[PDB]
């Protein structure tokens, strides 16, 4: 009924796929970068992950923070000693713009270690803004995933925890990820989880949704399904940890696997 | 920065800052301007206004007030926004002896739904809406305006901020305290202006939550499971509550015609699942002759 918006859905979904094309970060961004690597991105979306976690903040907020530093790095060359700036306070503008209940700026201070000090977060809070020219309503792979989760019969609580991780671990590798849209990664998480859980295939009703077949989710299958094999031997494990927990049932305990049968 | 606005006389003000009607010096073009004190030492910039700009940037439609700029300091915000003439609560205070006519009232609730239909069709909620919330310019336009309380919403939703929506215009799923509100709660707010436009009276007017339940339940009956699958379920509701029984909307909206009084039930209906939407509220008999009259200024 009408929390899952019967006369909007599919106005709302049309409208995502053409948002999260203008929010859509530079694929190639990294090697324009100078002092900053994948490497580094991912040991700092990991951390967001961990403060996601110390703080009890929705998933949604993680993948906005994500979305807002990419943006930033797609536009503004950052130094490594400040990129931890960037991303506290990308977390910090995700948290106000999605949290009934954001911490406070002094819990983001805290988190840093005191590498910074509040009037450096405050500050790069306003800069992260201008560069961003307040653009904060990005699609995420949560807002499709959520969407995706409708169309299963009946709702499987291990599914929706399976494609959740599966879709936090593209966020940590820029590469390949950042060459997927959210819509096409949250399709994959999804396939990829429904097939390791229940056997069954991206659904028809969703071919029909997303114009996406498993023909044109292959590539980024293929990534996802190698970075969920490989998942255990990353060199960041937050997301893992996060997800053996009771509250997502254990799934990044399940064994991936081993051919997607395509 | 703002040395091309000249103030001309405050509008009204609120919670982080006033708002002042100005000029372009340079072009003429006459606007409202917010200004939005950062809290640069503190809690930076409230998260009230990084809502209201990222989601009125996005949302471009004639029943939508339309953000003009944000112009920066390391200090102040200011927003600059298109004036319109006055807020629809001072205009039915002025109407309050000469009425307000039906076909402006039919054009007014139209285009709001027209605006509404846009915000959830673009997934924001507005979660204020209200007389004050709505302006009209001398054309016989009418707009959706105060994003502040608003909120970009998933599908399905998740549980949102309680505190939302003044009193009066509050849907009963968020008095009973549902884990889970959606565009339902716009919608209500809309029946409650319907009915006050019509009426130049506001329709539930509670000095209180528990009062504010007792003052709906008399005017649509006291619900049961057979009326809303669920409310006796929900919490914060009561075994307790009296049994009220549905007067007649010919007694609650006398001037209203038949159509009217049908838009205005299905817009109030209890159960958020089958209140109407504004698509389909556009669709309604009501607006088969839907005209747009200039209002008396
Ligand atoms: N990039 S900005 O200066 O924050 C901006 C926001 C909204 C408008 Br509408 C115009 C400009
Ligand atoms: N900041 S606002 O509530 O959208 C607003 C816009 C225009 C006038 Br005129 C008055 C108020």
């Amino acid at each position: 009924g009408v929390n899952e918006v019967p006369d909007y859905h599919e106005d709302i979904h049309t409208y995502l796929r053409e948002m999260e094309v203008k929010c859509k970060p530079k694929v190639g961004y990294m090697k324009k970068q100078p002092d900053i690597t994948n490497s580094m991105r991912a040991i700092l979306v990991d951390w967001l992950v961990e403060v996601g976690e110390e703080y009890k903040l929705q998933n949604e907020t993680l993948h906005l923070a994500v979305n807002y530093i990419d943006r930033f790095l797609s536009s503004m060359s950052v130094l490594r000693g400040k990129l931890q700036l960037v991303g506290t306070a990308a977390m910090l503008l995700a948290s106000k713009f999605e949290e009934i209940y954001p911490p406070e700026v002094a819990e983001f201070v805290y988190i840093t270690d005191d590498t910074y000090t509040k009037k450096q977060v405050l500050r790069m809070e306003h800069l992260v803004l201008k560069v961003l020219a307040f653009d904060l309503a990005a699609p995420t792979i949560n807002q499709f995933l959520t969407q995706y989760f409708l169309h299963q019969q009946p709702a499987n609580c291990k599914v929706e925890s399976l494609a959740m991780f599966l879709g936090e671990l593209s966020l940590i590798d820029a590469d390949p990820y950042l060459k997927y849209l959210p819509s096409v990664i949250a399709a994959a998480a999804f396939h990829l989880a429904l097939y390791t859980v229940t056997g069954q295939s991206w659904p028809e009703s969703l071919v029909q949704k997303t114009g996406y077949t498993l023909e044109t989710l292959k590539p980024c299958l293929l990534d996802l399904h190698q970075t969920y094999l490989r998942a255990p031997q990353h060199a960041q494990q937050s997301i893992r940890e996060k997800y053996k927990n009771s509250k997502y049932h254990g799934v990044s305990l399940l064994n991936p696997p081993e051919t997607l049968n395509v | 920065s703002m040395e091309n606005f000249q103030k001309v006389e405050k509008i009204g003000e609120g919670t982080y800052g006033v708002v002042y009607k100005a000029r372009n010096k340079l072009t003429g073009e006459v606007v409202a301007l917010k200004k939005i004190r950062l809290d640069t030492e503190t809690e930076g910039v409230p998260s009230t206004a990084i809502r209201e700009i990222s989601l009125l940037k996005e949302l471009n439609h004639p029943n939508i007030v339309k953000l003009l700029d944000v112009i920066h300091t390391e200090n102040k915000l200011y927003l600059v926004f298109e004036f319109l003439h006055q807020d629809l609560k001072k205009f039915m205070d002025a109407s309050a002896l000469t009425g307000i006519p039906l076909p402006l009232i039919k054009s007014y609730l139209f285009q709001l739904l027209q605006g509404l239909a846009f915000c959830h069709s673009h997934r924001v909620l507005h979660r204020d809406l209200k007389p004050q919330n709505l302006l009209i310019n001398t054309e016989g336009a009418i707009k959706l305006a105060d994003f502040g309380l608003a909120r970009a919403f998933g599908v399905p939703v998740r549980t949102y901020t309680h505190e939302v929506v003044t009193l009066w215009y509050r849907a009963p799923e968020i008095l009973l305290g549902c884990k889970y509100y959606s565009t339902a709660v716009d919608i209500w707010s809309l029946g409650c202006i319907f009915a006050e436009m019509v009426t130049r009276r506001a329709l539930f007017p509670g000095d209180s939550e528990i009062d504010q339940l007792f003052r709906i339940f008399r005017t649509l009956g006291t619900p049961d499971e057979v009326v809303w699958p669920g409310v006796t379920s929900m919490p914060d509701y009561k075994p307790s509550f009296p049994k009220w029984a549905r007067q007649d909307f010919s007694k609650v909206v006398p001037p209203l015609d038949e159509d009217g009084r049908s838009l205005l039930s299905q817009m109030l209906h209890y159960d958020p699942n089958k209140r109407i939407s504004a698509k389909a509220a556009l669709a309604h008999p009501f607006f088969q002759d839907v005209t747009k009259p200039v209002p008396h200024l």
